[PDB]
RNA sequence: AACGAGAUUCCCACUGUCCCUACCUACUAUCCAGCGAAACCACAGCCAAGGGAACGGGCUUGGCGGAAUCAGCGGGGAAAG
RNA sequence: GUGAACAGCCUCUGGCAUGUUGGAACAAUGUAGGUAAGGGAAGUCGGCAAGCCGGAUCCGUAACUUCGGGAUAAGGAUUG
RNA sequence: GUGGAGCCGCCGCAGGUGCAGAUCUUGGUGGUAGUAGCAAAUAUUCAAACGAGAACUUUGAAGGCCGAAGUGGAGAAGGG
């Protein structure tokens, strides 16, 4: 039942592969949701406009291989689903990757 | 919530094509309401439908 | 109407029928025969776990071509398959049956499914279209289904 | 009706039911013959393959064209951590063959036997041989667990051995054991039985059973390819390029009379993850592994009499697939029948041979450590370091 | 002579046409949710030898013969049109 | 825009939702698209199929002929 | 047992007088079979709104295609 909100990295580069070159951009969000609902744990995800930008900035078959996501467990109201929380999964921009860790955000 | 019509006659009247037409999908059941030409024109003159500009073509290089 | 098979004490028994209805025949007759016997609560939480796909309906009479699964295994089977249209069309007349036991003052804890059966309703067509200029039918079979509650005590 | 052109079968009818095997570790189809006068010894010993280098020695073979001189030759190496006996099972034979008479198991068995009796060790309370301990400490169980082996010497005539693989000693994530029973083919029953009371629970490391020089056999199940068609599991010609419905076909799969389709055909199924038993693979070393921390650990594998390196035989980089090997290994010229990671039963030959070519000694000049992920060229990372130098690594210090 | 989507033989270059096959890609096929035909069909379907309308799935004498099936396959059903 | 070009390829105005469905997997066999060491028609009824050659500039162009041709013959070099 | 308004025996009479086949006629239904198949022209993705219900509707953003001999904008014939 927490509200809390932890950021990521993941490498998209590694979890598609061997993707078609039609399918490898929108397999790359539907890894990012199969991330969220592993991390988080919650089957309700939501993502952001500005992070699907940020997948299909490059067209399908070039796909940016790290990306920098935060994720924040929420609940819900009026008349919700018999789960009551649910992932933003929205998008931090970095210029780096290296060195960069996952850490608990407030 | 169907807005075909109001996507036809915006561009009949902005004398634009079908493509370039309206931003800011937020008042979507104040724009459903139009459903005449006289009344999409005060929809222009109020902000909730622009023209959206054109697409850049630059013959720089 | 009158059913196939008048339960033995109707004082104590509940019963819905669904007739007309544009399922396929041989996928909703072989989820019929996985509920049969069995009570309406876990009747009704198995039949979400078709949809969801986390636990199967094998196909035991009408298997041609029926590839292989490994969640049926649990039936002694090897063969099944998932009909998630005909789960929905027989668990939205499964909350008829417990909707028509409050009424005739039942109580919903023990009722278990004694009868049902599954049989054929006229066809409706239509047509398609092949080679050489020949016309072959779409034609589509739905069913009467028809269910029998009965409270164990 | 004559063919007009004699070819011969494409396959041979001998492996026939090309199948996957209902076995991952490979089976002892026939133990080597054991005599009463011959000192006591096991015969079998698991291993799992690594991957392959290659090797230069120096060969001795009078005659030949390449007399002293140095030969290539590929090698595949296979990590056996020391197996530990556990039970001792006797065979009496009938004449309907052999019958177990019965076993008797170790007093306390380790935890990663008691995962091979289990399919799901997560959901369960690992209640197996827990009333089993009990009997070996009860004094009534006690001296009827002694009346088991005098009967066991009395009767049976071929006594074997129920050993495991630590495989807490191994790069894998398997953890499970892999439970063999292995056949000691000494001398007379009664010292091949006391041989094996003495070292229940007790370790059998590999140059125990096997030596250098000494040709054994590989046992394994074959890299598993999959539903493969015609011309690739039986490689069979493929038709010219004008022919309709298909190229990679047989094309008549019979005559007309027999009226049925022969077993002696060729067409498509399963290829490889069978059980296949390769003969005559040599030992070229028994290496051991990363020794104590008093000075330091030692590495030192792959080092001949000329090399004199602190080098190891795992290459630079880690073996590709497998992991780093910190055991006792096998080496053995030839390809080895396997992926890697995989078991496969390393076994004492049946026949006997001299041949010129077996009971040879051997001598290694050189072990490639270089690396297998790529085209290696340098074998030490300080041999490396010293050719490249200092780089962007540091950058501050 | 010129000109042939005309018939033919040889030579240079070229090449998986071949020696001798291999690997990669896309759409299928495969598995699933939904939707769903037609051809054909005496009954049906394991063989050998025999006799026979002279080449049997059935008969005779032998060999033998376990539920339900999935991917293929082209021997046969003297397969179908 | 490139280019000799209403060729091909890439965008703008203006359209569209991939052509009567989707999801997962990436086996055989296919259908289409490729590459191949060494040899180079040994394949086959037959060089079928595929591959070479290909634009332009400056050179250089045979037999034969109805004196028009053959002819971008053939063969060469160069290109940012 | 169903069913709900007519029907039968005997003596003579009269036929459009009795089916298993006709690649029979008309109508109906199976097995095959939940099988073949829903694969020509590169492609979709995120949020939201309406809703009992959204891979497919509308809208906003992103990614793409037709690329001026068009998947653009107007007509003749035909359709009504
Ligand atoms: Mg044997």
């Amino acid at each position: 039942n927490e509200v809390v909100t932890r950021e990521y990295t993941i490498n998209i580069h590694k979890r598609i592969h061997g993707v078609g070159f039609k399918k490898r951009a929108p397999r790359a969000l539907k890894e990012i949701r199969k991330f969220a609902m592993k991390e988080m744990g919650t089957p309700d995800v939501r993502i952001d406009t500005r992070l699907n930008k940020a997948v299909w900035a490059k067209g399908i078959r070039n796909v940016p291989y790290r990306i920098r996501v935060r994720l924040s467990r929420k609940r819900n109201e009026d008349e919700d689903s018999p789960n009551k929380l649910y992932t933003l999964v929205t998008y931090v921009p970095v210029t780096t990757f290296k060195n960069l860790q996952t850490v608990n955000v407030d | 919530s169907m807005l075909r019509l109001q996507k036809r006659l915006a561009s009949s009247v902005l004398r634009c094509g079908k493509k370039k037409v309206w931003l800011d999908p937020n008042e979507t059941n104040e724009i459903a309401n139009a459903n005449s030409r006289q009344q999409i024109r005060k929809l222009i003159k109020d902000g909730l439908i622009i023209r959206k500009p054109v697409t850049v073509h630059s013959r720089a290089r | 109407v009158r059913y196939s098979l008048d339960p033995e004490n109707p004082t104590k028994s509940c019963k819905s029928r669904g007739s007309n209805l544009r399922v396929h025949f041989k996928n909703t007759r072989e989820t019929a025969q996985a509920i049969k016997g069995m009570h309406i609560r876990k009747a009704t939480k198995y039949l979400k776990d078709v949809t969801l796909q986390k636990q199967c309906v094998p196909f035991r009479r009408y298997n041609g071509g029926v590839g292989r699964c490994a969640q049926a295994k649990q039936w002694g089977w090897t063969q099944g398959r998932w009909p998630k249209k005909s789960a929905e069309f027989l668990l939205h007349m499964l909350k008829n049956a417990e909707s028509n036991a409050e009424l005739k003052g039942l109580d919903v804890d023990s009722l278990v499914i004694e009868h049902i059966q599954v049989n054929k309703a006229p066809k409706m067509r239509r047509r398609t279209y092949r080679a050489h200029g020949r016309i072959n039918p779409y034609m589509s079979s739905p069913c009467h289904i028809e269910m029998i509650l009965t409270e164990k005590e | 009706s004559h063919r007009k052109f004699s070819a011969p079968r494409h396959g041979s009818l001998g492996f026939l039911p090309r199948k996957r095997s209902s076995r991952h570790r490979g089976k002892v189809k026939s133990f080597p013959k054991d005599d009463p006068s011959k000192p006591v010894h096991l015969t079998a010993f698991l291993g799992y393959k690594a991957g392959m280098t290659h090797i230069v020695r120096e060969v001795d073979r009078p005659g030949s064209k390449v007399n002293k001189k140095e030969v290539v030759e590929a090698v595949t190496i296979v990590e056996t951590p020391p197996m530990v006996v556990v039970g001792i099972v006797g065979y009496v034979e009938t004449p309907r063959g052999l019958r177990t008479f019965k076993t008797v198991f170790a007093e306390h068995i380790s935890d990663e036997c008691k995962r091979r009796f289990y399919k799901n060790w997560h959901k369960s309370k690992k209640k197996a041989f827990t009333k089993y301990c009990k009997k070996w400490q009860d004094e009534d169980g006690k001296k009827q667990l002694e009346k088991d082996f005098s009967s066991m010497k009395k009767y049976c005539q071929v006594i074997r051995v129920i050993a495991h693989t630590q495989m807490r000693l191994l790069p894998l994530r398997q953890k499970k054991a892999h439970l063999m029973e292995i056949q000691v083919n000494g001398g007379t029953v009664a010292e091949k039985l006391d041989w094996a009371r003495e070292r229940l629970e007790q370790q059998v490391p590999v140059n125990q059973v096997f030596g250098q020089d000494e040709m054994i056999d590989v046992i394994g199940v074959t890299k598993g390819k999959g539903y493969k068609g015609v011309t690739s599991r039986w490689h069979t010609k493929k038709l010219p390029r004008k022919t309709h419905r298909g190229l990679r076909k047989v094309a008549c799969i019979g005559a007309w009379h027999p009226a049925r389709v022969a077993f002696s055909v060729a067409r498509a199924g399963q290829k490889g993850y069978h059980h296949r038993t390769e003969i005559n693979k040599k030992i070229y070393k028994i290496g051991q592994g990363y020794l104590i921390k008093d000075g330091k650990l030692i590495k030192n594998n792959a080092s001949t009499d000329y090399d004199l390196s602190d080098k190891s035989i795992n290459p630079l980089g880690g073996f590709v697939h497998y992991g780093e090997v910190t055991n006792d290994f096998v080496m053995l010229k030839g390809c080895v029948v396997g992926t890697k990671k995989r078991v496969l039963t390393l076994r004492k030959s049946l026949l006997v041979q001299t041949k010129r070519r077996a009971l040879e000694k051997i001598d290694l000049k050189f072990i490639d450590t270089t690396s297998k992920f790529g085209h290696g060229r340098f074998q030490t990372m300080e041999e490396k370091k010293a050719f490249m130098g200092p780089l962007k690594k540091d950058r501050i210090a």
